[PDB]
């Protein structure tokens, strides 16, 4: 229920500025935590935001699909799956900096060495297959910034749950056994101090009667 | 004063903590504080008696030494990011702290626990130990393992009921059996 | 990490198409590995795309996102619970005739 | 006991610093605890000679009172989110802790650090961290702006090695054209 330290009058003060800091490093990451847990519901609503707009613009596009292929008269995924040989679009992580945390947001880029598409040889519907594909890449954007988005909440929650961990175990456990070592210490020292009161008091009385005697 | 003084002059130190006074955790020996300085001058006997059973002390306080790191460590940052390694060695040492280690002073079975029980229960836990740690380095989910072989974990956990007056062969025979039945369940999953 | 940067699909066949087409996947020739498999219903099996996922997750580590149909996910609704680490990021994108389920979403599951 | 009469009948105290001598740190001498209540008095001689010196020592007393307790928070708070401003003051005080108070008493270049180079390695130091903090005031990144200048943190961590028995002219010479190229390499 406390520490194990020997009693002593440095290790007192040392306990109690051991206190104090256990102190200000629970308000602290209390703080934290509650300046997360308000940026964390934000992320919230924002990723069920998000959700619902990915969801719109995904069925979007699969129209768009949909009307592609049937204006060129055939499934162009075997053209497609050919043609795969490097990706136009690329996502490259940034480490952002929200409140204390540093948790990555994902960023999209577009790679023009192999920007070309499957349009050649598709037959017919050129300006289908062109709309289709510029649809599938918002809907690819939006879904990067989704998942970047997602990802952001996942670390944030981690971050959230370590924290608040870290707080109740300060508030629970190194607050109790520091403040219960203090009050150990400070028994301690008055049981020392009551033990050389009582030797001066010894002494003061064998002088005393030393005196009344001479 | 006078407790400084005493193990300034003794050499066993069987030191009790109060948190195991309460809860029925008797002997409340403290494990962390308690010391034998005969261990090294008790090698002859044992080399005469019982060969492995100073390894075995050495191998239980070990376990209960990680045990207590461990559990410093959960009580502040949770048991989720243990290891399976430590999940294994924070089980078996809460089973050696609730089976071997205490011992009801007041029941039939575990009044006089003589050295050759505690040296075969000792040679179970530390088996038994042994066991999960392969078990798992071999690649098994330590949940799984454990829900499979809680009828091994039980059979352990109940060597203490095993009377004394039974004999040291008919004991002795118990006990070989039970590391049989250890060694094939663990075998088994 | 800077090393995880491509575009993980194992949507139906009309999405997987889609994703192609705006450069989503990619095959790599020297390691002979498509960022974007097409996987359906119909087609390999629950355990094939259940361990073609994980590939994508542990495996290819190039992979940041990966696009999972809900109707794929449904399938492999374990894998996608187990795969609880933030890297890569599993999304739920809805197929075709196959609108997206927000219960069936594992992040929101969470919420 | 003899220490608090000590402290009560005392004008200077140089407070012996447990955690500065655990770490082999030369002179272990605890700047929050010490002090010196001379510098008012002493004031005269320091604008007779040096005339800038006492507003550097008490520059040098603020980095370090504010790195301590920034050091406090970063151990509190796992340092995940530090200002620029914050970050400077961390570092510079980590090399003025290395460089200007630590010093070997048994070699010899820093056997004995006369006044003159004293105050010129004060005036180093404060000149690089008043020019860090104007540069990320400016909008530099510190990281970057760190890459650059890290020649120019070696010179004034190596401006410690200045043998003083070169004389106050050949030393303050050389601290004069450091200090030039601070605001030269600071351009970038």
């Amino acid at each position: 229920n406390r520490e194990q330290v020997f009693p002593t009058r440095m290790t007192l003060g040392l306990m109690k500025t051991k206190l104090k800091g256990a102190n200000q490093g629970y308000s602290l990451l209390k703080r934290k935590s509650e300046a997360l847990t308000k940026r964390f519901r934000d992320i919230t609503k924002r990723i069920d935001d998000a959700k619902q707009k990915m969801g719109r613009v995904m069925q979007t596009a699969a129209f768009s699909l949909a009307e592609v292929s049937y204006a060129t008269g055939e499934n162009i995924g075997y053209q497609v799956q050919e043609s795969v040989s490097t990706a136009r679009f690329k996502v490259r992580a940034r480490q952002e900096n929200v409140s204390g945390v540093y948790l990555s947001q994902f960023e999209s880029y577009i790679d023009p060495e192999i920007n070309d598409f499957r349009l050649t040889g598709l037959g017919r519907g050129g300006q289908q297959v062109q709309r289709a594909k510029e649809i599938y890449s918002r809907a690819v954007e939006t879904l990067v910034e989704l998942a970047s988005l997602q990802t952001a909440f996942i670390i944030l929650d981690e971050v959230i749950k370590v924290t608040n961990r870290r707080v109740n175990a300060i508030e629970h456990v190194i607050i109790p056994r520091t403040e219960n070592t203090i009050a150990y210490i400070n028994s301690e020292l008055d049981e020392l101090d009551r033990e050389e009161f009582y030797r001066l008091k010894k002494v003061q009385e064998k002088k005393q009667n030393e005196t009344a005697k001479l | 004063p006078v407790t400084t003084a005493t193990l300034g002059i003794t050499q066993v130190f069987w030191g009790l903590d109060k948190k195991l006074a309460q809860r029925k955790h008797f002997p409340s020996i403290n494990t962390s504080v308690s010391y034998s300085k005969y261990t090294n001058v008790l090698n002859k006997f044992y080399d005469s008696n019982y060969p492995e059973f100073p390894v075995l002390r050495d191998r239980m306080k070990e376990i209960l030494s990680n045990a207590e790191e461990l559990e410093q460590v959960v009580q502040l940052v949770g048991k989720s990011a243990l290891s399976d390694s430590d999940k294994i060695t924070l089980d078996v040492a809460t089973l050696i702290k609730e089976d071997f280690l205490q011992q009801n002073g007041y029941s039939t079975y575990d009044a006089f626990c003589p050295i050759w029980k505690t040296f075969d229960m000792m040679r179970a836990f530390i088996s038994y130990h042994d066991e999960a740690q392969k078990a798992v380095a071999n690649g098994a989910n330590w949940s799984k393992l454990a829900d499979s072989t809680g009828d091994v974990k039980h059979a352990v956990s109940s060597s203490k009921f095993f009377e004394p007056s039974r004999g040291e062969k008919e004991v002795h025979g118990e006990f070989e059996k039970l590391l049989s039945t250890m060694q094939e369940r663990f075998a088994e999953s | 990490a800077e090393k995880r940067t491509l575009i993980a699909v194992i949507a139906d066949e009309d999405t997987t198409t889609g994703l192609l087409l705006a450069g989503i996947g990619q095959i790599t020739p020297e390691t002979q590995e498509k960022n974007f498999f097409v996987y359906q219903e119909g087609k390999t099996t629950k355990e094939e795309i259940t361990d073609k996922f994980n590939h994508f997750t542990e495996e290819r580590d190039d992979i940041a996102i990966l696009l999972i149909n809900q109707h794929i996910a449904e399938n492999i609704r374990a894998r996608v619970d187990s795969f609880t680490n933030a890297f890569p990021a599993i999304l739920e994108i809805p197929s075709k005739d196959h609108p997206y389920d927000p219960e069936k979403d594992s992040v929101l599951k969470r919420v």
